[PDB]
C-alpha cells in the first residue's frame, strides 16, 4: 500500500548497511572446472552493499575482462547501475544495455543484485530475467555470463553465482508468469559457478547520465524502452536526497508564518 | 547595581581561542592574559564575592596562586576534550586542529569533544543529524507535553528520518532544524523560538562540523555536510530549483518549471526562446535565462603527467562559464577543488580557491601533486564546488586507464665507511 | 494516568489556542481551574459557560462543545586546585538584584491594592545651572568639528560638560548618563578629533591611515549608527558600514571601509579567525558602546575583546583610544581600571539627575497566590495605567511576546 | 617572499624579543663595537634593527654593505638575520637554523601567487649548515596547506629530474643547422640522440606525451618531433626545406643565430616590424619581446603603472597594468623623459636597459 | 494603535507618521521598537516584566 511508515523504518535501517560490508560469505561449492571463474574486486561489492535498501532488489551489470594469458577467470572490472526499481523478489530494469566508451574496452559478464532474503537457488524471477535479457541480446554470451546473488543475512552479506543452463534459457525465453512458482520451473535449469572476491585490484562504477539510477520513488517515471547515457562517476545510497523528489518537495506554507517571532536576535558574522 | 564578571563560566572557552591564537604559549603567559581582564579587577576588589577568603587572599596579594590555579583548570578541560595539548610538567599548551575549529566557530569544548567522539566517515545524513542534535549548546532545550502533539505530525512531514530517536530533545531538535530546512510554520510559540535558537547556531554548527570532516579527509560525510551547510543557509533542500537562490525570481514560475522534470544543466543549452516553451510561460523567457547564465559554473581542464612511480601532477585549468554580476555574486566568489579517490570515499587533496571579481573570464591554473598506489586505480576525480552556492558543482574524472608509471628508482650508492 | 494524560495534553493546547503564550504557572493554573468548574457540579446551564467565557475570554458556541467533551473523556479529576564553576558563576545573569537594599527616594511612596502592590515616584528636579554658566555653541569649538552640526545651534548640557576631554585628550573616556541626555553626539566628537588628527592642507580627512571600530550591544543599532555616522561624519568624506560579512567574501570588500560597526561577538569571531589582523594596527580607536554589557552573559566576550586589545598593546608598543559608554551604575571606578582610563583626566560620572526628561517611575507587583489569578490581575492593572492616559499624553505597551 | 618584506620581519621579531621580557638578546657585542660598522649606513631603519644584532639584506644593498653584514654576523657580532628570496643563491654566509615562509611569491602578469621553484627551497634548506662547529643544522619552512605535502614528500626523498628540451627546441635546430651541423632531417634526429631528453623520453614517456614504451613509439616520437620544429621553423623563414630532406639557413635564421636571442622574440619583430613603422612602433614591439616578457611584478603593481602612464609621452590602448610589456614599455619611456622613480622600479629600469641596445640594434638588422 | 515586527515592512513606517502626528495615544510593540528607529512616548509601561 501507500507504506508511509516502511519508508522511514527501512530507511534509517539502511544508514547502517555499511555494518554488513565487513562480514561476507561467498558460497563455495562444487568447481566444473570446464567453467569459466569469476573476480569481484571487492571495493564495488562493498559500495554496491551500501546503496542498497533490505527490501528493495538493486541490481547492477557487469563488465570486466580475462587477464593476459588466463583465459578461464573473468575479472570484473566494472558495475553498471541503469534506471530502475525494485520488489522485494525482483527487479525491473529497462530494456537499453550499457552503451558507453569506457565500456568498450571490456565484455558484460552478467549482473549482480541484492536479494532481501536467502534462497538456496536462483529465482524464477532471475532465469526469466536472464534468458529474455539474452533472447534480445547477442552480446551477452550464454556460457560467458551470470547472475551474482548477494543476499542479506543476518548482520551479514552473502553471496552466490549462478550460470543459466540451456534448458534454463529456453524456459527462460518461453516464460510469462512471474509468480513464484511458474509452470515448468526446475533446479536443471540453472548451475552455480565459481567465484572469488579480491583486494588485488579495484573496480569502477559506471552511472546514469542525466538522473541517477534509483527510481524506487517514482515508478511512473520509469519504462521498458526508457533510454540512458553514462558517466563515469558513483551510485548515490538508495534514501538519498535526490532519489526522493516528491518528499522534500513535500511543503504546503504561507511565507507570513515568519511575521510571528519577528524579533531577528542575530548579532554573528 | 554592581557590573560584575560573568566571565568564570566561559574562561576554558576563552582560553582556547587564546592558545588558537598563540597569544599564549604556556600557564605563565595564560595567568598575564587573565590579569588583563575585568574578572581580575574584581577578583582584586572585590574577592569576597569571587570565592576568595580574605586570609589566602593575605597570603597570595597578587592572585598569581589563584590565577595559576584557574588557569590550570582551564586547561585541564580543554584537554580533556581534546582542544590542546598541556603536560603539567612544562605548563606548556599545543593547540590542536580541532581546537582551531572549535575557537573559529564559537562552540564550545563540550560540543567539539562530542563531535570529536561521535562522527565516523561512514554516517549517513539520518545520522548526521543526530549528532548535529547532541551539540553541547543546545544542552537546555527539552520538550514540552502541549507541542509533543504538533511534534508528531512535523515528524511524519520531514525527509530524513529521525526516527533512531523517540520524542526527546534529540528529536525536538532535529525535526526542528528540518521544518525549518522545509521552511514550515509552527503553532506554537515555544516552538518557535526555540527553532529560531537552533537555526542560528546550527550555521557554525554544521560548519565546524564540515571544517572538521575535512580536514580528515573522509569524502562522502564532507559532502553530506557542505550540502547540509548551504541547505541551512538557504534555507531549502537540494532537490529545489537552484533558481531558487536568486530570490529575485518569481515563486510561481519557480514552481512550474519543478513541476516538469527537465534536469537543471540542461537549461544552458536552450536560448531564450526555447526556455519558456518549457513551462509555456514564453513572457519570461528571457529572465529565466539571464539567471541561468547568472548561476556560477566553472568549465575545467586536466593536464596530468606522472613524476615518480607514488606521485603525479595535476594542471587544473578553471575557466569561468558564468556571467558575473556583483549585485549576485558580489566582490569574490569561493570554490573548493577536491580531488578523490577512486570511490568517491577519500580525500587524496584539496584547495580553497577563490575566483575574485576582476578575473572573471580570466582561466586560473592550480599546479599540485596528488600520490598513487599499489593496486593502480581506473582514475581519480577532480572535484570544484561553490561554497555557498547550492546545487553548484563540477565534476572531473581524470582517467588513469592509459597511465604509464615511471620505471621505479634503484637505490642509492650506499656510502662506504 | 495515560488514558488522562493523554486528554490532558490536549485540553492545555486548547488552553493554550485561547490565552495565548503565557507563564507556564498561570497557563497550566487557568486550565486546572476551568477543568475544575467543568468538573464541579454546583454551576448549571449557561452559568458554568458564562463563568468560562469571562475566564477564558470569548468562546465559539462551536468551541465551547469541544472543551465539554474533553472535560467528559476524563476518568479522574603553590600547585593549583580544582573548582566548581557551577555554585560559582551566578545564575540568571543581569537579573540578579545583588545590593541588599533599595533607598527609596522621599517623593515615592507605597499605595498596596488587592493583589497588587502599586508604587509612585514623581519627576526628577533638574539641577540648577551653575553660577556664570552657558550651554556652548557650535561656534565656539574648534574651526573643522564645527562642519556636519547643521541644523544644531548648541550643545546639551552634559555635551557641553565633557567636550573639553573629548577633543583635548587621549585619556580614556567613561560616561554615565540617563537615557535621553543625547549620549551619541558625545562620542561623535571623540570621532571628530581622530577624524580631525589626519588632516592636510590641500586635501581633507585623507581616509588610509585611519580605521575605526565601533562596539554596539544590539544589531538594529549597528544599522542606525552607520546611518547617522556617516551623514555626521561625512565632512570629513569617510564612509563606513556594518560589519555583516561572512569572512572570505567582505573583507577585500571591507578593505576600503572605515569606522565599521560591529556587535562583540561578531567582532570576537572576526579575530580568533584573523580578519582583524590584517585590518590592526591602522587600528588607533575602538569605541565601547553600552559597556555595561559587561554584568550580561554576553558580558565575557566584551572582556575578551578589550583584554586582548590591551594585552596586545602592550606587546607592539602602538597605542588606541579606547572610548567606553555606560549607562550609570557603581563599579565605575573598576570599569576604568579595565579600559586603562586614568581616573585623574580620563574619568566621567553623571548621575540620574542628567536625564534631559526627568524620570518618575512607579513599580507595581503582584503578590497573588495563583498564577492564573495572578495574570487576571495584570490585565486589571493596565486599565488602571489606560484611564491615567486619558488626557493629552502618549502611552506604549511592551509585552512579553510579539504575538501577545 | 618580499624585498621589503624583509624589513617588516626583522621589526615584527624586535617586537617578540621585545615582548619575552628581555631586548636585544640577538645582539653578541655591545653598541660602542658597531658604530664603525653603522657609519656606512643610508637606510635608517636598518640602522636600528642592527642596533639589536638582528640583520637583513635585499636588492637595495650594495655588495661591500652585504660583505659587512656577512662579517659581523660570522664573527658573531649579530645573532640573527632576515634575506629576500632572490638572495638565497647569491649569499656566501650560512647559519644554524633556516627557516623559510611565504615560499609562493606574488607574480603580476597572471595577477596569482605562485609557488617557490623546489630547487630553490633546497638550496635555501642548504644554507644551514656550519661543518665546522655545528653537530646539526635545523630548518623550519612555514607555508600553506596545500603546500604541506608536497614538501613533507619531495624534501627527503632524492630528486627526480626531466628533460624539458623537447619545449624550448627551435632556438636551437635553428643555430645548429646554421652551423651545418644539421644538414638535414637525418642529421636532426641524430642530433636529438645526444641528448638528455633522448635519455628520458622512454623512462617516464608520459611525462612527454609519448604514448608508448616501445622502439618505433620512441623514433616515431622523434621522428613527428624533428617534423615540426623544422616547419616551424621553415614557416618563420629561419630555414629552407629542399626535397623535404635537406635543409639550410636563411637570412632571418641567420641573424638569430648570430646575435643569440628569444627566437619567438624576432619571429614577433618579423611579424610586426614593418615598412612604415616608427619609434612609436618600435616602441611597443621591442616591449613584447621574450625579453621583456621575462619583467618580474611585486605585489600586483598595477595602480602605480597606471599613474607612472597617466604622466608618460604616449600613452596605451587599454593596458593592463599587470603585463611586463606595458611596465617596460613605461620604464623605457620614463627613461627617455629622464624621470626619477622609486629605486624599486628604478633597479628593473637598469636591468631593462642593460640588454636594450642589442635588441635595438636586432631591429635595426 | 499596535507596531510590530510581524506586520509588514512600509506600514510599520506608515504607523510611526500616524503616531509622531498623534493618530494613537496608546500603541503596544515589541522591545525590538526600542532598540529600532527611535521614537519616544510621554509615558512607557511594560507589561508583567517577563521575557522567553
Amino acid at each position: 500500500f501507500s507504506s508511509k511508515t516502511e519508508w522511514r523504518v527501512r530507511a534509517i535501517s539502511a544508514a547502517n548497511l555499511h555494518l554488513r560490508t565487513n562480514h561476507i560469505y561467498v558460497s563455495s561449492d562444487d568447481i566444473k572446472e570446464t567453467g569459466y571463474t569469476y573476480i569481484l574486486p571487492k571495493n564495488v561489492l562493498k559500495k554496491f552493499i551500501c546503496i542498497s535498501d533490505l527490501r528493495a532488489q538493486i541490481a547492477g551489470y557487469l563488465y570486466g575482462v580475462s587477464p593476459p594469458d588466463n583465459p578461464q577467470v573473468k575479472e570484473i572490472r566494472c558495475i553498471v547501475m541503469v534506471p530502475q526499481w525494485g520488489t522485494h523478489q525482483t527487479v525491473h530494469l529497462p530494456g537499453q544495455l550499457p552503451q558507453h566508451e569506457y565500456l568498450k574496452e571490456m565484455e558484460p559478464l552478467g549482473w549482480i543484485h541484492t536479494q532481501p532474503n536467502e534462497s538456496p537457488q536462483l529465482s524464477p524471477q532471475d532465469v526469466t530475467t536472464h534468458a529474455k535479457i539474452m533472447a534480445d541480446n547477442p552480446s551477452w554470451d550464454g556460457e560467458k555470463t551470470i547472475i551474482i546473488t548477494c543476499s542479506f543475512t543476518p548482520g551479514s552479506c552473502t553471496l552466490t553465482a549462478y550460470k543459466l543452463t540451456p534448458s534454463g534459457y529456453e524456459w527462460g525465453r518461453q516464460n510469462t508468469d512471474k509468480g513464484n512458482n511458474p509452470k515448468g520451473y526446475l533446479p536443471s535449469h540453472y548451475e552455480r559457478v565459481q567465484m572469488l572476491l579480491s583486494d588485488r585490484f579495484l573496480g569502477f562504477f559506471m552511472v546514469p547520465a542525466q538522473s541517477s539510477w534509483n527510481y524506487n520513488f517514482m515508478g511512473v517515471r520509469h519504462d521498458p524502452n526508457m533510454k540512458y547515457e553514462l558517466q563515469l562517476a558513483n551510485p548515490k545510497e538508495f534514501y538519498h536526497e535526490v532519489h526522493r523528489p516528491s518528499h522534500f518537495l513535500n511543503f504546503a506554507l504561507l511565507q507570513e508564518g515568519e511575521v510571528y517571532s519577528a524579533d531577528r536576535e542575530d548579532l554573528y558574522a | 547595581l554592581p557590573i560584575e564578571s560573568q566571565m568564570v563560566s566561559k574562561l576554558p572557552d576563552m582560553l582556547n581561542a587564546e592558545i588558537v591564537l598563540g597569544n599564549v604559549q604556556n600557564a605563565k603567559d595564560a595567568v598575564n592574559w587573565l590579569g588583563y581582564a575585568y574578572l581580575y579587577i574584581r577578583m582584586l576588589r572585590s574577592p569576597t564575592l569571587y570565592g576568595i577568603s580574605h586570609d589566602d587572599l593575605k597570603g597570595d596579594p597578587l592572585l598569581d596562586q589563584r590565577r595559576l590555579d584557574l588557569v590550570h583548570t582551564a586547561a585541564l578541560m580543554l584537554d580533556k576534550n581534546n582542544l590542546v595539548k598541556y603536560d603539567k610538567k612544562t605548563g606548556n599548551f599545543q593547540v590542536t586542529e580541532l581546537g582551531r575549529i572549535a575557537s573559529h566557530y564559537y562552540i564550545t569544548n563540550d560540543t567539539v569533544q562530542t563531535y570529536n567522539q561521535l562522527l565516523k566517515p561512514t554516517l549517513s545524513e539520518i545520522e548526521l543529524f543526530r549528532v548535529f542534535s547532541l551539540s553541547s549548546e543546545f544542552k537546555n532545550i527539552t520538550v514540552r507535553e502541549e507541542e509533543k502533539l504538533e511534534l508528531q505530525k512535523l515528524l511524519e512531514r520531514v525527509p530524513i528520518p529521525v526516527k533512531e530517536s523517540i520524542e526527546e530533545p534529540s528529536a525536538k531538535i532535529n525535526v526542528l532544524l528540518q521544518a525549518f530546512i522545509s521552511q514550515l510554520k509552527l503553532e506554537g510559540f515555544a516552538l518557535m523560538a526555540d527553532m529560531v535558537y537552533v537555526t542560528q547556531s546550527a550555521g557554525r554548527l554544521m560548519r565546524a562540523i564540515f571544517e572538521i570532516v575535512l580536514n580528515r579527509g573522509w569524502a562522502q560525510l564532507t559532502d553530506k555536510t557542505l550540502n547540509l551547510c548551504k541547505m541551512i543557509d538557504k534555507r531549502m533542500w537540494q532537490s529545489m530549483c537552484p533558481l531558487r537562490q536568486f530570490r529575485k525570481l518569481p515563486e510561481e514560475v519557480v514552481k512550474k518549471i519543478e513541476k516538469k522534470n527537465f534536469p537543471f544543466e540542461r537549461l544552458y543549452d536552450l536560448n531564450h526562446n526555447e526556455i519558456g516553451e518549457l513551462i509555456r510561460m514564453p513572457k519570461m523567457g528571457k529572465t529565466i535565462h539571464k539567471y541561468v547564465h547568472l548561476f556560477p559554473k566553472l568549465e575545467l581542464s586536466v593536464h596530468l603527467q606522472p613524476i615518480t612511480r607514488s606521485t603525479l601532477k595535476v594542471e587544473l585549468t578553471i575557466t569561468p562559464d558564468f556571467q558575473w554580476d556583483e549585485k549576485v555574486h558580489g566582490s569574490s566568489e569561493a570554490f573548493w577543488i577536491l580531488v578523490e579517490d577512486v570511490d568517491s570515499e577519500v580525500i587524496l587533496h584539496h584547495e580553497y580557491f577563490l575566483l575574485k571579481a576582476k578575473y572573471a573570464q580570466d582561466e586560473h591554473l592550480i599546479t599540485f601533486f596528488v600520490p598513487v598506489f599499489e593496486p593502480l586505480p581506473p582514475q581519480y576525480f577532480i572535484r570544484v564546488v561553490s561554497d555557498r552556492w547550492l546545487s553548484c558543482e563540477t565534476q572531473l574524472p581524470v582517467s588513469f586507464r592509459h597511465l604509464i608509471l615511471p620505471e621505479k628508482y634503484p637505490p642509492p650508492t650506499e656510502l662506504l665507511d | 494516568t495515560k488514558e488522562t494524560r493523554e486528554t490532558y495534553e490536549v485540553l492545555l493546547s486548547f488552553i493554550q489556542a485561547a490565552l495565548g503564550d503565557q507563564p507556564r504557572d498561570i497557563l497550566c493554573g487557568a486550565a486546572d481551574e476551568v477543568l475544575a468548574v467543568l468538573k464541579n457540579e454546583k454551576l448549571r446551564d449557561k452559568e458554568r459557560r458564562k463563568e468560562i467565557d469571562l475566564l477564558l475570554g470569548q468562546t465559539d458556541d462551536t468551541r465551547y462543545h469541544v472543551l465539554v467533551n474533553l472535560g467528559k473523556k476524563i476518568t479522574d479529576y603553590a600547585p593549583r586546585q580544582v573548582l566548581d564553576l557551577e555554585d560559582l558563576v551566578f545564575t540568571q545573569g543581569s537579573h540578579f538584584m545583588a545590593n541588599k537594599r533599595c533607598q527609596l527616594p522621599d517623593g515615592s511612596f507605597r499605595r498596596q491594592r488587592k493583589g497588587y502592590e502599586e508604587v509612585h515616584v514623581p519627576a526628577l528636579k533638574p539641577k540648577p545651572f551653575g553660577s556664570e554658566e552657558q550651554l556652548l555653541p557650535v561656534e565656539k569649538l574648534p574651526k573643522y568639528a564645527q562642519a556636519g552640526f547643521e541644523g544644531f545651534k548648541t550643545l546639551n548640557r552634559i555635551q557641553s560638560k565633557l567636550y573639553r576631554a573629548a577633543l583635548e585628550t587621549d585619556e580614556n573616556l567613561l560616561l554615565c548618563a540617563p537615557t535621553g541626555a543625547g549620549k551619541t553626539n558625545v562620542a561623535l566628537m571623540c570621532m571628530l578629533r581622530e577624524i580631525g588628527k589626519h588632516i592636510n592642507m590641500d586635501g581633507t580627512i585623507n581616509v588610509d591611515d585611519f580605521k575605526i571600530i565601533y562596539i554596539a550591544p544590539m544589531r538594529s543599532l549597528v544599522q542606525e549608527m552607520v546611518g547617522s555616522f556617516g551623514k555626521r561624519l561625512a565632512t570629513y568624506g569617510i564612509t563606513v558600514a556594518e560589519l555583516t560579512g561572512d569572512h572570505q567574501l567582505c573583507k577585500e570588500e571591507i578593505s576600503a571601509t572605515q569606522i565599521i560597526v560591529c556587535t562583540p561577538e561578531k567582532w570576537d569571531i572576526i579575530t580568533r579567525k584573523g580578519g582583524e589582523r590584517t585590518y590592526t594596527q591602522l587600528v588607533r580607536l575602538i569605541i565601547l558602546d553600552e559597556i555595561h554589557l559587561l554584568h550580561d552573559d554576553r558580558g565575557p566576550v566584551l572582556e575578551a575583546l578589550v583584554a586582548r586589545a590591551i594585552r596586545n598593546i602592550e606587546m607592539t608598543q602602538e597605542d588606541v583610544r579606547l572610548i567606553g559608554l555606560s549607562a550609570t551604575l557603581p563599579n565605575y571606578e573598576d570599569v576604568a581600571t579595565f579600559l586603562r582610563v586614568d581616573p585623574a583626566k580620563g574619568l566621567f560620572y553623571f548621575d540620574n539627575s542628567f536625564r534631559p526628561v526627568p524620570l518618575e517611575q512607579t513599580y507595581v507587583g503582584i503578590t497573588e497566590k495563583k498564577a492564573i489569578k495572578r495574570f487576571q490581575i495584570m490585565n486589571e492593572i493596565v486599565y488602571e495605567k489606560i484611564m491615567e492616559h486619558a488626557g493629552k499624553n502618549q502611552v506604549l505597551v511592551f509585552v512579553h511576546s510579539r504575538k501577545e | 617572499p618580499s624585498r621589503k618584506q624583509t624589513r617588516l620581519t626583522a621589526i615584527d621579531i624586535l617586537t617578540t624579543c621585545a615582548a619575552d621580557i628581555q631586548r636585544q638578546r640577538f645582539l653578541h657585542c655591545t653598541e660602542k663595537d658597531l658604530i664603525p660598522y653603522l657609519e656606512k649606513l643610508s637606510d635608517s631603519t636598518l640602522k636600528e634593527t642592527l642596533l639589536n644584532g638582528v640583520g637583513y639584506l635585499h636588492e637595495g644593498l650594495s655588495p661591500m654593505e652585504r660583505r659587512l653584514v656577512e662579517q659581523l654576523f660570522s664573527s658573531g657580532a649579530i645573532q640573527v638575520v632576515v634575506a629576500s628570496r632572490s638572495l638565497c643563491w647569491g649569499m656566501n654566509v650560512a647559519a644554524h637554523l633556516v627557516i623559510i615562509m611565504d615560499t609562493q611569491y606574488y607574480n603580476g602578469k597572471i595577477h596569482a601567487y605562485v609557488d617557490y621553484p623546489i630547487y630553490d627551497v633546497l638550496q635555501m634548506v642548504g644554507h644551514a649548515n656550519r661543518p665546522l662547529q655545528d653537530d646539526e643544522g635545523r630548518c623550519v619552512i612555514m607555508c600553506q596547506g596545500s603546500k604541506k605535502d608536497f614538501f613533507k614528500k619531495f624534501l627527503y626523498e632524492p630528486l627526480p629530474v626531466e628533460s624539458h628540451l623537447d619545449h624550448c627546441m627551435h632556438d636551437h635546430f635553428n643555430a645548429e643547422i646554421v652551423t651545418k651541423t644539421i644538414e638535414n632531417k637525418q642529421d636532426a634526429v641524430d642530433y636529438l640522440t645526444w641528448t638528455f631528453l633522448y635519455r628520458r623520453m622512454t623512462q617516464n614517456p608520459n611525462y612527454y606525451n609519448l604514448q608508448g614504451i616501445s622502439h618505433r613509439h620512441l623514433s616515431d616520437h622523434l621522428s613527428e618531433l624533428v617534423e615540426q620544429t623544422l616547419s616551424d621553423l621553415e614557416q618563420s623563414k629561419c630555414i629552407s626545406i629542399e626535397d623535404e630532406m635537406d635543409v639550410a639557413p636563411l637570412n632571418l635564421g641567420m641573424i638569430a643565430a648570430y646575435y643569440y636571442i628569444n627566437y619567438t622574440t624576432i619571429e614577433l619583430f618579423s611579424m610586426s616590424l614593418n615598412a612604415k613603422t616608427k619609434v612609436r612602433g618600435l616602441i611597443e614591439i621591442i616591449s613584447n619581446a621574450a625579453e621583456y616578457e621575462n619583467i618580474p611584478i611585486r605585489h600586483h603593481e598595477d595602480n602605480l603603472l597606471r599613474q607612472l602612464a597617466q604622466k608618460v609621452p604616449h600613452k596605451l590602448n587599454n593596458p593592463k597594468f599587470n603585463d611586463p610589456h606595458v611596465k617596460t614599455n613605461l620604464l623605457l619611456q620614463a627613461h627617455l623623459s629622464r624621470m626619477q622613480l622609486s629605486a624599486e622600479l628604478q633597479s628593473d629600469t637598469e636591468e631593462i636597459l642593460s640588454k636594450a641596445i642589442r635588441l635595438i640594434q636586432a631591429c635595426v638588422d | 494603535a499596535i507596531h510590530h515586527a510581524g506586520m509588514t515592512r512600509v506600514d510599520r513606517t506608515l504607523v510611526e507618521d500616524l503616531f509622531a502626528d498623534k493618530h494613537i495615544q496608546v500603541l503596544v510593540s515589541t522591545a525590538t521598537l526600542a532598540w529600532g528607529v527611535n521614537l519616544p512616548a510621554h509615558t512607557v509601561i511594560i507589561k508583567g516584566t517577563q521575557v522567553y
